[PDB]
């Protein structure tokens, strides 16, 4: 009943996208494939799309560096995008529509970053207070973690446990960098004791280093 | 194109309230407007197609009309479940086009920025060099003028913010800040603010750490 993509995602300037486009519970001979992409902050944009006969019609913007084909007998459906760039940056999705009716079937996705930067893990910089005045019986303590590429991270507090007041922020580009942080809010008297230990998870990368809190003796 | 200009941005309500969304589009379209809901993670989900029909297993109090231009999108009672990203969409032409979105708040109405003021460690000077946080958990709404200030400026270099989706269970914000500094930078200014310019109260909510007390 529904379509499935490919990857890979991360690719460097001038260099060509090549998703495809696997599809099950209808013929590519009865319906088009669309393409389309989620730029960050962005509305979607349609880039084009093959219809049953094979006739193809590409977003004129597009259309220098754009190329869709397709096997209805092996069900799929290929794309490609022939010299990227930098703001090429979105989840690109393969859609079709009824019959009848508008887009309602949609790929699963296709992350993609453009950018040249070798895969740097990153550096876990634990954060505590500064002292001065400890009223209120709750203080929200730090995890930071600078320098990663590419993304994405899993910043747990306490081996994937504690998370009543977890929160993790969305990350923030530092010239072929990312640095993200964290926070958790924990009472006062059992840490002192009874203190978390912060730890983090990178996939493409493989690091997993914790790190335990100790303030400073003001 | 057809250019589809989408109104407004965000709407912010409680559960049960009646709210239109507004599409206008450059050209006719005819009656060819969709409107779509978006939950991150999930993919889109048709809600309404040919500015009125109701597709597949949709309840009647997501409803739509219009023609040519100007369509309008209702939902007379919102819940838990409506508390997403919506957008039109036109299929009258190619290339096809989408609303820029319009996101659904919910209204908590106000809350007290809980502001945890940072330092860095020796801990992080490892490479030599370093940067000092500040936290600010659950507060509302966002219309927050934060700022890392020394002895009362605008010297913003370095300084690189974040925010967080309105966490369901909640319903309220968070920010985060990390200003930047080198080596030797770490020494000139005797004390920093983590500022906020909330209405819960009008004389500044000023929260700052000194290199002495």
């Amino acid at each position: 009943v529904q379509l499935k993509q490919s990857g890979p995602g991360l690719l460097q300037p001038s260099q060509r996208l090549s998703i495809t486009c696997t599809v099950s519970g209808f013929s590519l001979g009865r319906y088009g494939v669309h393409w389309i992409r989620q730029s960050p902050g962005k509305g979607l944009e349609w880039l084009g799309v093959i219809w049953r006969g094979g006739t193809t019609d590409y977003n004129a913007v597009f259309m220098s560096r754009l190329s869709i084909n397709k096997d209805d007998s092996k069900s799929q459906v290929f794309f490609t995008m022939n010299s990227l760039r930098p703001d090429d940056t979105a989840i690109y999705y393969c859609a079709r529509q009824g019959s009848n009716f508008p887009l309602a079937y949609w790929g699963q996705g296709t992350l993609v970053t453009v950018s040249a930067a070798k895969t740097t893990p990153p550096s876990v910089y634990p954060l505590a207070p500064g002292s001065a005045a400890q009223t209120n019986s709750m203080v929200t303590l730090g995890c930071l973690v600078k320098g990663y590429f590419p993304e994405p991270v899993t910043v747990t507090w306490n081996s994937g446990s504690l998370s009543s007041g977890v929160h993790t922020f969305p990350a923030v580009l530092q010239s072929d960098l990312y640095t993200l942080s964290s926070s958790v809010t924990v009472p006062s008297s059992t840490w002192p004791s009874q203190t978390v230990t912060c730890n983090v998870a990178h996939p493409a990368s493989s690091t997993k280093v914790d790190k335990k809190i100790v303030p400073r003796d003001c | 194109n057809i250019v589809m200009t989408q109104t407004p941005k965000f709407l912010l309500v409680s559960i049960g309230d009646s709210i239109t969304i507004t599409c206008k589009a450059s050209q006719s379209v005819t009656n060819d407007a969709a409107w779509y809901q978006k939950k991150p993670g999930q993919s889109p989900q048709l809600l309404i197609y040919q500015a009125s029909t109701r597709y597949t297993g949709v309840p009647d109090r997501f409803s739509g009309s219009g023609y040519g231009t100007d369509f309008t999108f209702t939902i007379s009672a919102v819940q838990a479940e409506d508390l997403a990203v919506y957008f039109c969409h036109q299929d009258y032409s190619s290339p096809l086009t989408f609303g820029a979105g319009t996101k659904l708040e919910l209204k908590r109405a106000d809350a007290a920025p809980t502001v945890s003021i940072f330092p860095p460690s020796s801990e992080q000077l490892t490479s030599g060099g370093a940067s000092v946080v500040c936290f600010l958990n659950n507060f509302y709404p966002k219309d927050i003028n934060v700022k890392w200030k020394i002895d009362g400026s605008e010297r913003q270099n370095g300084v690189l913010n974040s925010w967080t989706d309105q966490d369901s269970k909640d319903s309220t914000y968070s920010m985060s800040s990390t200003l930047t500094l080198t080596k030797d930078e770490y020494e000139r200014h005797n004390s920093y603010t983590c500022e906020a310019t909330h209405k819960t109260s009008t004389s500044p909510i000023v929260k700052s750490f000194n290199r002495n007390e």
